[PDB]
């Protein structure tokens, strides 16, 4: 069946034609073919697809979360991968590339002109906006206000160019296509060497997308984050942040994800990198970043579990949704439940604690992992099996359940394995905090429960904490998933999980 | 094209170019100097207000004329006199100027005690029964009809409204103020339905009418009563040392009241101006017009303010290029001194024309009282709007800004029966708010014919500069709402209103394990409520802002909240304050609470079948406005 | 991609395919052949449906569990014996099989009388008193708890329920019939509120529920009692020649029922197809499951089409590519002989979360018991949907179409208290339609232990053909509301049911002249509500079809007019049947018309103040559902 692909501007558009024509051949007509549609921006690709006019575009990192965003509802299927064929990487760097002996560093950029690849991009905008967010002059809202206002001139693409002016000045119209000298990455490069700006946010790799001479290449340096110059080459020791790789999205129900994987795969067989003269999947003399980056040498499948908020990890969801709203004692603790009995213990717990601690009920045990991971949820028991598969995700175990009654339970941990409470990285401190005021409250007791509130008793058995259980106790050390569970658990669970493989576990070995 | 901040400077730039004392003056003229409710002078002021707002070019100016039921004193004046046990002696008290609407009208004769304040429990304090006898009570703490409600259930004959000089340091004790005593608002002979020619006007009378006589004395007269009483009053009570307890055996008082009723035309009118996205969803802001007295802390200050916001905003809209998301409508509220009728009203009259169209009303009345503290009562919602305004609007004497209690949430007081905003939130839904530059002490020149002008200008020297901050919160109120596509209505914030109506009942935990009955279904209902909110959170956090349709569709969850929580199992006409957090009824949500406070001390008082059916209906009023705010109808679990 | 025609050929197309008698005869086995409510064959059955939901693959399965009483005859038989003056003698009549639920359950002694059918009408012609004494009454013409509720407003001490010949051609003349004396809806227990678990079931009771026994006899047992009586009953009743009118002085009847009360069970299960435009708006297709006896013209037919049409809908989304605008929900109710309580208690339940979500009932239930002509009963708004299906659909024995009779919105009757969708039009306020293919002559062995596959095959020899026909009117009536980003609910279609209540109150004109009372408000009261119609109507002339932001705006508006019927002035509780057209309560129209019947026959049972109330909220009724419809709420007139 055919895969109607969107292209942008006339570029994408030649591009997608010839590799219509070039794979028509080679495949024959029981296989898959492409099919081409026609639009301005990457924004009304996205709409395409949710109007089911299109079927798959690649897009960056950072604007998977537009894709996500209701109602066009659209989930990474295929990501690219850099570097090479033998060591595939999920991530490139973002870096900051200036002229030589400019005297301008990472901490002074005010009134200093600039070039981006695009609005919302995670390498021209995500990041380099986002370490100066929170140094930006009031007000922050709306974003394209306060970046007008830092730089005296800049250059990004896809931007309102009647509200924000300043935002177009280098470039008039802010063109979110080819058709625009100063686009992508290579476009942004492009605003520097012509001398239109003094700092351009890029990857690592576009300086030698764009430039092959080995002297003309010691012409520019790379900002640091700790306000220090060093060489180009040297882009692994000084970059801003590491970004997750360009995808392909398609619909969440209904988007062909088989289908569309199936043409890609034979793409890279046929006209990938360094295989066919006649046509190049990642390299076209139209353009530069047509379709598909030039710095991909392949296509990786992304697991069906992994949807676009796993895809980008909380760490980079969360920065971008505080980029655009405005935000630069603990919070309540959210208590995963998985069953109705644990959500009515739950709920009992929650207003004995005043507050201090939530309920947030899932489906299976699977799906409460998932929720501690982008935020729905913080923390959750279990069992040793599942703490390996938490902990490949992100999560670090804080508490152990003791079944020993003991002197100083709280103090001292067992080792047995026990279940385990893990949670998510952020939320280590308050954590270990109010639980063990729970303990302390609701702790072991008297045969009182009739009448008070018991923490480690259950209406059946077993239901938020084991009922054999004395108290939870808390580690001393920073304890992850190979230091709670020991180096002979892991491997055991491990080899287990090659047969036995759940959908949570493909997904966050993906990345 | 504008944002947040480029109206936050446009707003704060017309109020700097404003002149709010040289308005308020004007109102306090001689030709709107006595605005009594449907009288020639309301009337007055209400041809200028319209043509003001005719002058501001507004999207439309309309008024609604009412044909309400008042009381007056008429030809035959109100006395007080002490009698013998025989027959009239002793001497004339004093004949009051002024009197309480809505009275019984009935002449009464017999023993007299004070009861304070009147409070329900300081009649359980007092070491005298009120059964059979005339009590006197203190203004304050809370409401006439409140306090003559309290009396009546104890069997009292009458009751005696006098301001002691400690609450109210007034220098002329022979001063008489104004009232009413019922126990409702609104027309009190049209329950329900409004006061339109279209009713024909039936035989029909409100349960809140007092079945006893009540009158307002003066200082003076007050005190030539305790000279024929005997008893000290406790310490406990902050009051003048002339205070005393009861009469003695030998002399009585003889109360006689003779008002009569009057009909009377009252005019609301109003202005609008449409918004451009969805002109059908507004936001009210009202104010009182009439007063009983001059009235400048009274109606002089809203009414001022009204215009003025109207001004403003019209302003904004015209020349700066303001483009408002959803309506605002302006309003200007009659007979508002007998219980906020005008705006009740027109709230039993347009019920179905603003069921889930109306989203928020601002109360504009007594907004400038002092200036030491800022006081707000409004809905749990509207608390991170407030917050948000109160740590963005400085402080008119200081320069400090108004949010400096963190926990000021916790202490905010509920709105009461004489607030306009009180009808809005329980009766109709529609989340109020009701902000003030008070003082630690109430206005003493409230409902007297003291409230004037000069009274005014004497107590709040810089009073232009009050009025000024009193309208930028305001005007923050309505930019907020109306400028950006998300509602600022916060539907989380309830969920704090809900734990402590659990806490509360989780105190009693054992008398209602004592009985057939389980507290499990209570946890699962609040529970569910924050997941509700939780899930909504999320999709908020998950859709795109600039698509219409999508907002549109998670809008109107929000704006069902607080209709979710009158209670749908009384009768709106009997029981108008459906609402069960701020509303009076046994279906509320206190009064659950007050009913179970009699089991533990196991007296004849405590209704166990009542109680059951209390705690069965308000169960399913969280559970239901739980699993309507979010799942839609198939994605509820149980 | 597909349009009307195109969903028309393909409903056909499956229709065709799709055999029903093999459904019917199915459900009609010795594994569910007893379904009674809260047995182990009403779950074996449910368990059916749930598992045949989910093998069509739809969107969501789900139930709902209820926890209700219901009567049953247990241990004690009731008997029906005639004694002397002094005490027990004369001879034993008979013990009945069958029983009437909701029944006092008392001994009682008495003369007896036959009030024919029981209608208020039939009452009043009677000349002898029924005050004191128990009264035989036919089956038909009304509900047996109508039959019994004027009866006991008459003081009789019971009623006696028995089928006649004439009516009910049964050659079996020792069979008994089922039935329930429950004045209303749902669990008689539980009114207002759901019967769930959270609500911890306190002690309220339905003021539906009889205060007398009842019971039902066979042809048999009547006519030994008519061997009794004397009197022979006029030519006006067609009824057989046994007919007998009182009993002699020396004899007189003994009527002993002893029935008790049973909590039990009952499993609501749905099924969901979620729409693509708007799936928060949903229209729901219901149908009975459980019956006294083998149940198969009340049942049996019902649950057969809901199982199908649920068949052929699902394939049409996923096979044939249907995409409905808005969602589609079947539902299995239970419980419903004793007066539709599984429906009920999920309006009661969920009230909130289909307020102005659900916008059409379709009931299935008794869509076949004959074959002559077509008969249907519902809401004003679906006339003209109606019609054009009648026009479109053939008849399943002739060639004709079903649209015959040009003036058949006339001719349309009421929806009934044992109707499965009186509770969703009265109480919930959305537009219901029930249809059927009916006989000129009720279907005799309804709720007798004779309601088999056979006698129903006997009897319409041509089912598979009706049940097709049955299920292409139902199937374009899902159709037509869930295709069109139009609504297909004619608001135009109501200003005929307020002519005619205007017209009927206008012949009683010299009456109201004579009282302080005038008309003329309520001419305009309708005049408004054209008015707001035909605005609404050019409003969707001058707006765009495939724009979804102003058809949302419009469609919004005509979901409010069934709600804007609905009383806001009576408790949901008390009078859960709020709709002033087709609901019961002083609050209805025609309540306001009955009791100006009384006016003119001056005698002491007219009540003038109840009277100008009922016109006094009636008024502003009708004028704030014209408000609300039209005109926002500044272009409103007076
Ligand atoms: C309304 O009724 C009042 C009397 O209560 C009368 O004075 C007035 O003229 C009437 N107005 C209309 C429009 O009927
Ligand atoms: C509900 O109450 C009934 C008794 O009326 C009991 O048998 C049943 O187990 C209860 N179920 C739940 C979930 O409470
Ligand atoms: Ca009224
Ligand atoms: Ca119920
Ligand atoms: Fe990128």
């Amino acid at each position: 069946k055919t895969v109607r692909w969107c292209a942008v501007s006339e570029h994408e558009a030649t591009k997608c034609q010839s590799f219509r024509d070039h794979m028509k051949s080679v495949i024959p007509s029981d296989g898959p073919s492409v099919a081409c549609v026609k639009k301005a921006s990457y924004l009304d690709c996205i709409r395409a697809i949710a109007a089911n006019e299109a079927d798959a575009v690649t897009l960056d990192a950072g604007l998977v979360y537009d894709a996500y965003l209701a109602p066009n509802n659209l989930k990474p299927v295929v990501a690219e991968f850099y570097g090479s064929k033998e060591d595939p990487q999920t991530f490139y760097y973002a870096v900051a590339v200036v002229k030589k002996d400019s005297g301008f560093q990472m901490n002074q950029l005010r009134g200093k002109k600039s070039c981006h690849t695009g609005l919302g991009r995670s390498a021209g905008w995500n990041i380099p906006i986002g370490l100066l967010y929170c140094d930006l002059p009031e007000p922050r809202k709306p974003l394209e206000k306060a970046v007008a206002n830092f730089f005296s001139g800049s250059c990004a693409p896809c931007a309102d160019g009647t509200d924000f002016p300043q935002l177009c000045q280098l470039c008039p119209g802010c063109g979110c296509s080819t058709l625009n000298q100063y686009f992508g990455y290579s476009g942004a490069f492009k605003c520097l060497k012509d001398g239109a700006g003094d700092v351009a946010f890029v990857k690592h790799s576009t300086i030698f997308e764009n430039l092959a001479n080995k002297a003309d290449r010691d012409q520019y340096e790379l900002l640091c984050l700790d306000n220090t110059r060093k060489p180009v080459d040297e882009y692994k020791d000084c970059h801003l942040a590491q970004v997750p790789s360009h995808t392909v999205v398609a619909r969440s129900m209904g988007g062909k994800e088989d289908l569309i994987w199936e043409l890609l795969n034979q793409a890279q067989e046929h006209f990938g990198k360094d295989k066919s003269k006649e046509f190049q999947l990642f390299s076209s003399p139209h353009g530069k970043d047509l379709l598909f980056k030039d710095s991909a040498h392949g296509f990786l499948k992304v697991p069906p579990r992994m949807d676009a908020k796993m895809y980008l990890g909380y760490e980079y969801v969360t920065a971008i949704r505080n980029l655009r709203e405005g935000t630069c004692e603990c919070k309540p603790v959210k208590w995963c439940a998985l069953s109705h009995h644990e959500r009515l213990k739950c709920d009992e717990w929650s207003v004995n604690s005043v507050g201090k601690i939530e309920c947030v009920s899932a489906e299976t045990t699977e799906d409460c992992i998932a929720k501690i991971m982008n935020g729905e949820a913080d923390a959750m028991s279990l069992d040793g099996g599942f703490v390996y598969i938490a902990g490949k995700c992100g999560l670090v175990p804080v508490l152990a359940e003791n079944y020993d009654k003991s002197d100083n339970c709280e103090d001292t941990p067992e080792a047995g394995p026990n279940h385990a409470v893990v949670t998510r990285k952020d939320k280590e401190a308050c954590v270990h905090k109010i639980l063990r005021q729970q303990q302390h409250l609701f702790g072991s007791d008297v045969t009182d429960c009739s009448g008070n509130f018991c923490l480690f008793r259950s209406e059946t058995k077993d239901l938020l904490f084991r009922d054999d259980t004395v108290c939870l106790a808390k580690l001393h050390d920073r304890n992850t998933y190979e230091k709670y569970l020991g180096e002979e658990y892991v491997k055991a669970v491990g080899n287990l999980r090659k047969c036995s493989t759940s959908s949570l576990l493909e997904a966050c070995t993906f990345r | 094209r504008l944002y947040w901040d480029d109206l936050k400077r446009k707003l704060s730039e017309k109020l700097d170019s404003t002149d709010f004392t040289s308005t308020i003056k004007l109102l306090n003229e001689n030709s709107y100097v006595p605005r009594e409710a449907g009288s020639q002078k309301d009337e007055n002021l209400a041809l200028y207000v319209e043509n003001q707002f005719r002058e501001f070019k507004l999207s439309k100016v309309w008024r609604d004329q009412h044909f309400v039921k008042i009381q007056v004193k008429d030809s035959a004046q109100n006395s007080v006199i002490i009698v013998d046990k025989n027959g009239r002696l002793v001497y004339l008290v004093e004949n009051p100027g002024g009197y309480v609407a809505y009275s019984k009208a009935a002449t009464v004769t017999g023993k007299l005690v004070h009861a304070n304040f009147g409070t329900k429990k300081d009649f359980e304090d007092l070491y005298t029964p009120v059964n059979g006898s005339i009590v006197i009570v203190r203004a304050g703490k809370i409401t006439f009809a409140e306090k003559v409600a309290n009396a009546e259930s104890l069997n009292a004959i009458g009751v005696l409204i006098y301001m002691d000089q400690t609450k109210f340091p007034i220098v002329n004790a022979e001063l008489s103020f104004f009232g009413h005593a019922h126990l409702g608002t609104g027309d009190p002979y049209t329950p329900g339905f409004p006061s339109f020619n279209h009713t024909q006007f039936p035989p029909s009378r409100s349960s809140g009418l007092p079945n006893i006589p009540v009158q307002t004395i003066s200082r003076a007269a007050a005190e030539k009563l305790f000279g024929n009483m005997e008893g000290d009053c406790p310490s406990d009570w902050k009051t003048d040392s002339t205070c005393r307890m009861v009469t003695s055996e030998s002399k009585n008082v003889k109360l006689t009241v003779s008002n009569v009723l009057k009909e009377i035309k009252i005019l609301n009118i109003f202005g609008v101006i449409k918004g451009f996205v969805e002109p059908d969803h507004y936001v009210v802001v009202g104010a009182q017009r009439d007063a009983w007295g001059p009235g400048a802390a009274k109606s002089g200050v809203g009414t001022a303010l009204l215009l003025k916001l109207a001004q403003m905003f019209s302003d904004m809209v015209l020349k700066d290029g303001f483009q408002p998301s959803r309506s605002i409508i302006f309003a200007s509220w009659s007979a508002g001194d007998f219980g906020s009728v005008g705006a009740t009203e027109w709230l039993e009259g347009y019920l179905s024309s603003l069921h889930l169209k109306a989203f928020t009303y601002i109360n504009l009345d007594k907004a400038v009282l002092g200036t030491s503290n800022f006081k707000v009562s409004a809905s749990p919602l509207l608390y991170t709007l407030i917050e948000k305004t109160m740590q963005n609007v400085k402080h008119p004497v200081t320069g400090q800004f108004l949010y400096q209690d963190s926990n000021w949430a916790s202490k905010v007081e509920k709105l009461t029966l004489d607030n306009a905003a009180f009808p809005f939130l329980a009766y109709s839904g529609i989340p109020a708010v009701s902000f003030c530059f008070c003082e630690d002490t109430d206005y003493p020149y409230l409902g007297t014919t003291m409230d004037t002008y000069k009274e005014l200008i004497e107590r709040i020297p810089e009073l232009n500069k009050v009025a000024r901050a009193a309208a930028e919160v305001a005007g923050q109120f309505v930019i907020k709402l109306t400028h950006d596509v998300e509602l600022n209505l916060d539907y989380e914030r309830y969920n704090s209103q809900l734990l402590s109506f659990v806490r509360d009942l989780n105190q009693y935990r054992a008398d209602i394990k004592e009985m057939g009955l389980s507290l499990q279904w209570l946890y699962s209902a609040r529970g569910d409520f924050f997941r509700a909110t939780s899930r909504l959170t999320t999709d908020f956090g998950n859709a795109e802002k600039t698509d219409r349709f999508v907002m549109k569709k998670l809008n109107d969850r929000v704006m069902r909240v607080e209709y979710h929580f009158l209670s749908p199992y009384v009768s709106p006409k009997e029981s108008p304050f459906r609402h069960v957090f701020w509303g009076s009824g046994s279906h509320t949500l206190p009064a659950l609470l007050e009913n179970l406070k009699l089991r533990k001390q196991n007296n004849g008082a405590f209704n166990e079948t009542l109680f059951r059916n209390q705690l069965a209906l308000a169960t399913w009023t969280i559970q239901g406005a739980a699993n309507a705010l979010s799942g839609d109808v198939w994605d509820i679990d149980n």
